RNA sequence: GGUGACCACGGGUGACGGGGAAUCAGGGUUCGAUUCCGGAGAGGGAGCCUGAGAAACGGCUACCACAUCCAAGGAAGGCAGCAGGCGCGCAAAUUACCCACUCCCGACCCGGGGAGGUAGUGACGAAAAAUAACAAUACAGGACUCUUUCGAGGCCCUGUAAUUGGAAUGAGUCCACUUUAAAUCCUUUAACGAGGAUCCAUUGGAGGGCAAGUCUGGUGCCAGCAGCCGCGGUAAUUCCAGCUCCAAUAGCGUAUAUUAAAGUUGCUGCAGUUAAAAAGCUCGUAGUUGGAUCUUGGGAGCGGGCGUCCCCGCCCUCUCGGCGGGGCCCGAAGCGUUUACUUUGAAAAAAUUAGAGUGUUCAAAGCAGGCCCGAGCCGCCUGGAUACCGCAGCUAGGAAUAAUGGAAUAGGACCGCGGUUCUAUUUUGUUGGUUUUCGGAACUGAGGCCAUGAUUAAGAGGGACGGCCGGGGGCAUUCGUAUUGCGCCGCUAGAGGUGAAAUUCUUGGACCGGCGCAAGACGGACCAGAGCGAAAGCAUUUGCCAAGAAUGUUUUCAUUAAUCAAGAACGAAAGUCGGAGGUUCGAAGACGAUCAGAUACCGUCGUAGUUCCGACCAUAAACGAUGCCGACCGGCGAUGCGGCGGCGUUAUUCCCAUGACCCGCCGGGCAGCUUCCGGGAAACCAAAGUCUUUGGGUUCCGGGGGGAGUAUGGUUGCAAAGCUGAAACUUAAAGGAAUUGACGG
RNA sequence: AGAAGACGGUCGAACUUGACUAUCUAGAGGAAGUAAAAGUCGUAACAAGGUUUCCGUAGGUGAACCUGCGGAAGGAUCAUUA
């Protein structure tokens, strides 16, 4: 059992302290070494130049292709896939242009069928993604 | 339990309820102290001259018919040990165990009950230490107890 | 070893009164307990207890009278103030309505009602309902 | 010398500290660059002048890094001030007006203030609140009513489409006023200003979680959706649209940090047999935790009414008691321990929080405000509370729990009496001589008195003693058959081995039978849900050596105790080193078989090893997959040891013991059966119970599955390896117990 | 009264060198871990999985694995008779 005694009180926090570091969650927020592991550096967003437009495989029981485009955050210089999350967007996407890439949903998880892409293209050339799929405005040509 | 072995053994004895001396006890007080100093100069550990007295003359507890503990009337003739009658024996069980051990070096056995021995020495040295019936400074060394004992 | 007597003697009865068992006997006797057994008689939750004095420390025999729930025992005596008190309350007692917890103040051995009643804190030893 | 496991020193911090912020049962977890207080800095360091105050930078000097002008001789720099640029980025405003307010500076009612105020940008965020209301027609609905369905109206509420159909309003234009330093905005208040009142609400969804379609058209495992389950391969409730519904609403969606959910960090309050998990075992220092016991009972009218309730009052001492000599009194000194604890009081910035008052037009706010004016009201009444403020420090009450002490070689308390050395004042007032035991302090001798002074001996522990008990340990010794080999003797052609064979041994006598010899192992049957040991483990006889549990105890000591980081002893088997020995078996290896192959299972050999001594290694499914100490909570029959009782049988003897049985009791063990103790997911467990009715003490240790007991560092080892021990990345399950079915060479 | 200047002292920037300590990162080659291919080879584990399985240790083998010694039942026996 645990001591229960008036003067244990160091021992009850140096024992908790010591068992805080076995879970992820702490393990993981209080490392670093996790922080320095994300290409995005504990931000949202990051802008990036896209290097090319790839597709990846769905997983077993799905059967597709998603658009993805290799992208290299401007700061850092890390190159990362980011999906893009609409039907027709990819058609928006050309070579070498500024893109905001978020996080896909689950903090550097990957999401749905999608495998080993962790994050989601918002916005191409400065201009919503959302905005050019629905027509509210158009690429600046 | 006991400290240095597995075992819950109840045997103890049972002092009676009645503090009064049975009528029967023809000794005195004074009687059974020059009995007590007696047996004390014959050599006899305080432990041994309680059973004696015990089986013998009748008196089943020194203190209900005198008053005072058996070490207390030593102490206060004079003649009592200065080594306590329980560290004193248990240092006597340490040497035999260390003169046996030397002859039989594969005893490991015997090896390990020297640890437990040594241990209760040490133990029970630390607690006469802090009621200052050893000197601040009396260690109890491996080498020099073999002399000090026996 | 027996570090907690209290702890003990509240245990024992606990466990005789889940049985129904009529008496009980603790066997080492105390201040603390008797006190202890006695603000539990004055709010009639037990009957009456008879201390069995031999030498050593004696043994007591209780009168269960079957409408004790839990005798349990707060080992760590916590030190509870007269603003905290209502924190032990809420979360040992099974409601505001019955139920008693005991505390040793420097006005003695006494229930959390009282205790307030005399504004005084202390000790916690001890819960009964 | 000083500081350290009560964590020193060192390292990291994506650390300025605090008041405070978010979340909100309680306890807590995160966050505080940021307007208030304190500190630090002015590109990085360093050094100085002046001054009361600076190591100042909108002061100077020097160096370093940047950087400006130059006629190239020199000269001048410090926006982490207000604006404003570049860069960095996911990320953050106008190179505006004014000293009108609040204050600051100055020689000072007069000047100055990018402090600060005002305006501009501002969906950071917070408060209020539009996008419509009503009436009469049609058609349903209502407990509707009138005849008892039928039909109507003496009523009510919704809905669809209409020359309805005339009432109310702001959002906008815009006059003036007001506001203000000047404006703006707001509030006032003119004239306009609503029938798709087109003056047009959006953001996300409609399989489940989770409110909303099993609509229609496309696409056809494609596009795509989907936080997770999952949808889509031609009849999509899930994609792309239309329609229609749902949620919130001037706001809604997404990403990320953080809180709750999370009793998935568990102090409250988790777990550890089988799910992840208790160290192989014991000792042991720090740490934590520790049996019982020292004043209770009796009083007074008050008194929770002696109204036996009980406000309650309780029926420490010595010193001037300040109302050299009064009882009419209450002030000076110490505590006949020291603390922890609890209550009270003091002091504890404001702002923030809770909260008192106050109609800001309500609210967020703010600290304001209210009464009358008949016009003299030549002015009256207020508020600007209170609470909390952890820990530490200060103060006064209480003394129950907890710690700590007093008298044991009395070097003890208290009353005095001797004998000893100094000394403020003395007055044996002219000074000087002074007596000053004078007053108290110096040390010491002899007394009385103290009820003279030691709580008890834990169903705590240690130790002693008694008779036993045990495959407990070490050394020596003895015996047993078997196995292998060898020597003779006999008779024989086979023997061995396998599912079947074969490798192999054999007319030299193999196998078999007999008598011997030698060596090295191993101690059968007895042998058990029996014993002992800390575990590992321990089984031929005898002797020696120490050790031990339990029991017995009217012995002794008297708390000496429990668990324990660090450290230490012991640790099967295998393995390593050195020396002996090597019968059997047998990793490696060889061969014969089997097989589709057969580096194997089977067979014949056979090395290391297996045996002993010495030295290492420290691991096992080291298992009960189950920490230790302590208490409590059913029954029953046995078993081992010790003790205590008893009808009898038996051994001898002439009787008791004493052994062997028989029937019980007690204590301590190994267990078993049983039970609705209770627990548990259940299997099951008298513990794995006494757990939301959660707290006996104390160790170790788990936090989804993998990566991985891996990498690296450290350390131990001759080596093999041991101990300590991550991360990146990946994944929606992996697992546990039970049910049904299927299947089983 | 006194400026330039000089010896010495003291704070001491800065430069050169060396050392230590932090992160980041290249690297021939080597050796792992993950995900998808009904790819190849066998069949080690599950039933007595066709040699019960598993643990520690040691050697061996294309691969799973095999074998020796001790252990466990989490076994395929809670049991085998005087
Ligand atoms: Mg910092
Ligand atoms: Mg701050
Ligand atoms: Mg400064
Ligand atoms: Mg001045
Ligand atoms: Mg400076
Ligand atoms: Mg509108
Ligand atoms: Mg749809
Ligand atoms: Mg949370
Ligand atoms: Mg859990
Ligand atoms: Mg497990
Ligand atoms: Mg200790
Ligand atoms: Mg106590
Ligand atoms: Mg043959
Ligand atoms: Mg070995
Ligand atoms: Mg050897
Ligand atoms: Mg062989
Ligand atoms: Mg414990
Ligand atoms: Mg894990
Ligand atoms: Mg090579
Ligand atoms: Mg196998
Ligand atoms: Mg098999």
């Amino acid at each position: 059992g645990k001591c229960r005694g008036l003067r244990t009180a160091r021992k009850l926090r140096s024992h908790r302290r010591d068992q805080k570091w076995h879970d992820k969650q702490y393990k993981k927020a209080h490392l670093g070494t996790a922080l320095k592991a994300n290409p995005f550096g504990g931000a949202s967003h990051a802008k990036g130049i896209v290097l090319e437009k790839v597709g990846v495989e769905a997983k077993q029981p799905n059967s597709a292709i998603r658009k993805c485009v290799r992208v290299q955050l401007i700061k850092n210089g890390k190159k990362i896939t980011a999906f893009v999350p609409n039907d027709g967007c990819l058609n928006f996407i050309e070579e070498n242009d500024e893109v905001l890439v978020a996080g896909f949903g689950r903090k550097g998880h990957a999401v749905g069928d999608i495998p080993g892409v962790r994050f989601k293209v918002v916005k191409v050339a400065n201009v919503s993604l959302l905005a050019l799929y629905k027509g509210k405005k158009e690429r600046p040509r | 339990g006991r400290m240095h072995a597995p075992g819950k053994g109840l045997s103890q004895s049972a002092l009676p309820y009645r503090r009064s001396v049975p009528t029967w006890l023809k000794l005195t007080s004074d009687d059974v102290k020059e009995q007590i100093y007696k047996l004390a100069k014959k050599g006899l550990t305080p432990s041994q001259i309680g059973v004696i007295l015990r089986d013998s003359h009748g008196v089943a507890q020194v203190r209900f018919v005198t008053g005072n503990k058996i070490l207390r009337i030593l102490k206060s003739k004079g003649l009592a040990p200065d080594l306590p009658e329980d560290l004193y024996h248990l240092i006597k069980k340490a040497v035999a165990v260390r003169k046996h051990l030397e002859r039989n070096r594969k005893d490991k056995d015997a090896k390990f009950r020297l640890i437990l021995i040594e241990s209760r020495i040490h133990r029970l040295a630390r607690y006469y230490k802090t009621k200052r019936v050893l000197p601040p400074n009396w260690k109890y060394e491996s080498s020099t107890a073999s002399a000090l004992v026996a | 070893v027996r570090m907690n007597v209290l702890a003990d003697a509240l245990k024992s009865i606990n466990n005789a009164e889940k049985r129904g068992k009529r008496q009980v006997l603790i066997r080492p006797c105390s201040k603390v307990i008797v006190r202890f057994l006695t603000v539990m008689m004055k709010h009639g939750y037990i009957g009456e207890f008879e201390i069995i004095d031999d030498h050593r420390a004696g043994k007591i025999v209780v009168n269960l009278t079957g409408r004790l729930n839990k005798c349990g025992v707060i080992s760590p005596r916590f030190d509870v103030q007269l603003k905290d008190l209502e924190k032990w309350q809420n979360n040992l007692l099974p409601s505001r309505q019955f139920g008693f917890i005991v505390l040793t103040t420097s006005a003695g051995i006494m229930d959390h009602e009282e205790a307030r009643r005399k504004h005084t804190g202390g000790k916690i030893l001890g819960f009964f309902f």
